[PDB]
Order: C-alpha cells, then sequence, then structure tokens
C-alpha cells in the first residue's frame, strides 16, 4: 500500500503559516500638570 | 454546573459561579485561558453541542446553582486555505503595512477542534465517488491518525511507545469493526506501515515540525470531510428578490465565499459580505438586505436559531468589509458597540494609527484610541507631538471593571469618555514635550487594518 497524501511532506515550503505574538509595545511615561485657570 | 470546556487535553473548563454573564465576557476570559490574541480573539465563540445553536456575543448568560450548562469554545470563523499550502485556491492573509491570519495558539486551539471533530463525526468524511475513492479514503484517515499519533509523541518528546483506532472517525470504527478478522488485521498492519514509514523515514527526511503535522492535518480535513468551515441551515420558507409539498432549501455561510443557497437535494450565490448593508430578525424570520435593493428572507426555527444565524454573518463582516461596524443590532458586540460610542479602534498595528495621524490628525494632539495587541486590558492612546519636528507618542490607559484610569494612577473614571475629558483640563508631558489633547481621529466605515482578512471576493 502507498503512502497517504495527508503524509506526504514533499512539496516546497510556503509562507509559515501563523505569527508569533509581538512583544508589548513600550509606552511613553505620561506627565499631567494642570492647565491653568 | 455551568461550564466553558476547551478542546485542549491539558486545559481545565472555565467553572462558573451563579451571576450574570455575556457570551463575549466568556469568549475573553477563554481566549485569556488559552493564550489567544486580542487579534484572533473575534474568531471564536460559544457553541452548545447539544441544542447545535451557537451563542451571539451579546447573548446572557445568568447562572444560578440550579442550571447545567456545557458550552464549548470553539473556533467560528474560518477561511479556507488560511495555511496557504493548497496552490490551487486563492490564499487568504490579513492586510499589513500580508501577514498571516493565526497565532500560534489560534493554530494549536483549530488543531484540537478539529481533531475532536474528526473522530466525533463533526466534520464527516467525504462520500466515495467508487470503491477504490472508498478505499482512498479510509487510508488518508490512517494517515490523518499518524499525523495525530506523530505529534502527540513529538510534543511528549516521545519515539516509538506502545493503534488507529481512537483517532479515526467513530462510524469508520464502527464500520471496520463489523469487517471480517482478514480484513481488520490488513488494516492495521498498513496503518503501522505508514506510522513506522513516517517517524523513520519521512520526518528527518523532511524536518518536519509539529508546526507542520497541524498545517497538514487541518489542510487535509478541508479537502478530506465535507464542507469544512460551513455552516448550512435549512428552511422552509427561502424567499429571495432575485428570484402541495412544502420545499426545502438549504443556505450555506463561508468566510471565503459568503451566503450561497440551494434547494435541499449546485449553490447560488446571494451575497459576499461587504455588499450587505444591514439585517433584520423578525422571530424566526432573518432578511438580508444588501446595497443593490436586493433581499433574501428566511424563517429558521426558533429565534435563537436566527440569532445564531445573523452572528455568523455579522462576525464574518467585520471580518471582511468593516472591523467597527455592525449589520444587526440584535447581535451586536458590546465591545464593537462601547467602541462606537468611545471613539476607540480594535488591536490595530501601530503603523495604522500613524498613518491615521499623518493624515487626518497632523496638528499636535490630536490622537488615536486604540486596544492593545497584545492583552485585553489595555487601550493605548497614540498621540502627535512636535519637539523645539513631528512624534508619535503612546500612552498607556487600564480599564478594569469598567474603571478607567491611566497607567499607576489611583485615580479612576467611570468612563473612558470621563477620563478623555480630565484628560483634555491638562497639560501632558513626555520626554522634553508638551501638548494638550486636541481631537479623536475615529475609526472610518471600511477602512483597510490588519483586523481585516484579504480575500478574493474581499476585493470586490
Amino acid at each position: 500500500a502507498k503512502m497517504p497524501r495527508a503524509l506526504d511532506f514533499s512539496g516546497h515550503t510556503h509562507p509559515v503559516a501563523t505569527f508569533q505574538p509581538s512583544r508589548p509595545e513600550s509606552v511613553n511615561d505620561l506627565f499631567l500638570c494642570p492647565q491653568k485657570e | 454546573g455551568v461550564e466553558v470546556i476547551f478542546y485542549l487535553s491539558d486545559r481545565e473548563p472555565l467553572r462558573l459561579g451563579s451571576g450574570e454573564y455575556t457570551a463575549e465576557e466568556l469568549c475573553i476570559r477563554a481566549a485569556q485561558a488559552c493564550r489567544i490574541s486580542p487579534l484572533c480573539h473575534n474568531l471564536f465563540a460559544l457553541y452548545d453541542e447539544n441544542t447545535k445553536l451557537w451563542y451571539a456575543p451579546n447573548r446572557t448568560i445568568t447562572v444560578d446553582d440550579k442550571m447545567s450548562l456545557r458550552l464549548h469554545y470553539r473556533m467560528r470563523f474560518y477561511f479556507t486555505n488560511w495555511h496557504g499550502t493548497n496552490d490551487n485556491e486563492q490564499s487568504v492573509w490579513r492586510h499589513s503595512p500580508a501577514t498571516p491570519l493565526l497565532d500560534a495558539s489560534s493554530l494549536e486551539y483549530l488543531f484540537a477542534q478539529g481533531q475532536y471533530d474528526l473522530v466525533k463525526c463533526l466534520a464527516p468524511i467525504r462520500d466515495p465517488k467508487t470503491e477504490q475513492d472508498g478505499h482512498d479514503i479510509e487510508n488518508e484517515c490512517l494517515g490523518m491518525a499518524v499525523l495525530a499519533i506523530s505529534h502527540y509523541a513529538m510534543m511528549k518528546k516521545m519515539q516509538l511507545p506502545e493503534s488507529y483506532k481512537r483517532y479515526i472517525p467513530e462510524t469508520l470504527n464502527k464500520s471496520i469493526r463489523q469487517r471480517n478478522l482478514l480484513t481488520r488485521m490488513r488494516i492495521n498492519n498498513v496503518f503501522k506501515d505508514f506510522l513506522k514509514e513516517f517517524n523513520n523515514k519521512t520526518i528527518c527526511d523532511s524536518s518536519v515540525s509539529t508546526h507542520d503535522l497541524k498545517v497538514k492535518y487541518l489542510a487535509t480535513l478541508e479537502t478530506l470531510t465535507k464542507h469544512y468551515g460551513a455552516e448550512i441551515f435549512e428552511t422552509s420558507m427561502l424567499l429571495i428578490s432575485s428570484e402541495g409539498n412544502v420545499l426545502y432549501y438549504e443556505v450555506m455561510v463561508t468566510g471565503n465565499l459568503g451566503i450561497q443557497w440551494r434547494h435541499k437535494p449546485e449553490w447560488n450565490n446571494f451575497s459576499y459580505f461587504p455588499e450587505i448593508t444591514h439585517i433584520v430578525i423578525k422571530e424566526s424570520v432573518v432578511s438580508i438586505n444588501k446595497q443593490d435593493n436586493k433581499k433574501m428572507e428566511l424563517k429558521l426555527s426558533s429565534h435563537e436559531e436566527a440569532l445564531s444565524f445573523v452572528s455568523l454573518v455579522d462576525g464574518y463582516f467585520r471580518l471582511t468589509a468593516d472591523a467597527h461596524h455592525y449589520l444587526c443590532t440584535d447581535v451586536a458586540p458590546p465591545l464593537i458597540v462601547h467602541n462606537i460610542q468611545n471613539g476607540c479602534h480594535g488591536p490595530i498595528c501601530t503603523e495604522y494609527a500613524i498613518n491615521k495621524l499623518r493624515q487626518e490628525g497632523s496638528e499636535e494632539g490630536m490622537y488615536v484610541l486604540r486596544w492593545s495587541c497584545t492583552d485585553f486590558d489595555n487601550i493605548l492612546m497614540t498621540v502627535t507631538c512636535f519637539e523645539k519636528q513631528k512624534q508619535f507618542k503612546n500612552f498607556q490607559i487600564e480599564v478594569q471593571k469598567g474603571r478607567y484610569s491611566l497607567h499607576g494612577s489611583d485615580r479612576s473614571f467611570p468612563s473612558l469618555g470621563d477620563l478623555m475629558s480630565h484628560l483634555k483640563k491638562q497639560i501632558l508631558r513626555t520626554d522634553n514635550i508638551s501638548f494638550m489633547l486636541k481631537r479623536c481621529c475615529q475609526p472610518k466605515p471600511r477602512e483597510i487594518s490588519n483586523l481585516l482578512v484579504a480575500t478574493k471576493k474581499a476585493q470586490e
């Protein structure tokens, strides 16, 4: 019996099919000062 | 009690205390539990395998100590050839400033689900064209059992421990157990041959990762089973503007092809998602209205089935036409609604926020609000600033039980808009730059971002 198509990994690799979650974005420190009256 | 079940083996269900929940709130918990990124979150919904019905994101679940309920957290929205390995077919990617649709945890989750589908016959194998094809399908099933087993072993860091029976559809197992002894021994042996040939020869010879194994399996379900990724709805009354025994139709919805229909016995196209303007529900009746004033009306079993149908069309509309908008008030996701009321984007990449500021937020203080790409608890505010020479700064906003606070602050607000008004009375600073907030650059209808999937039919 011949190998099923399901087990054949011979044809060229295509683009990676999933993504790695990126590192959290870096944020800037936010300083507040009241607006003057 | 009331539980949200996972298809992943190593994962404990969610056990819900008494109280009030949204489907969406539960799906958010579920994604945190399974490491599903905010970006992939809206591919998933809650499914009741007994009633055969999906919950709309805004459905309310009141849990008491009496009620017993099992929901499965399940990937719902699906695009054939997301994996890009069938070269006969359109590939399907996110837009980019093209990325993959799925994150690694979503792929892992989908693999567990797909295995469950195959074995429990939720994904039924296709029918033989001939006795020759019949045997051929059966061999592909054995291969699938080899993928499943090989992957389970590569995960536990095993090699040749010490059958196919639990990794193939149960109907087919039943079928095999009723054949003569020599038949059953032949099958087992071909399976043992495939398995040995794969793990010795094929894996090393092609450097096959657990990732390739997951991809291969799911790509194979697409061609091995019937209408993988489709939902088919049955109706007595189907009225279409363009066109005795009680006549019967099927309506099929898929990510790639949209809304198709036929006499229950091939498929006629009614509409792709972006051509839809709005959808109305009248008890069990659903009308889908297109831009060209054409309409499909259909009558389903119940209102709950109507809500399940419309959730699906609406979820695919968000995925292919407009990430920030909804077609039907009755299934509108609460986060979608609140985001609209607040001028807030979904988890767009930073570059899209910058591009929107470079076009419509050129002055200092113009901002974009966007949900974080990496967790469900934070909104980012991206602001145009200038030195003393244009820069873009990002500031984190915490969201915790309906309360909004700047990152680190002991002061919180009962709504995002309250927090913004307060902030609009301050002088803001970071690094050397001081400025005051000007106006929000809100999401625009039908704009393109990484929240949208670029399928063949979505291009128009």
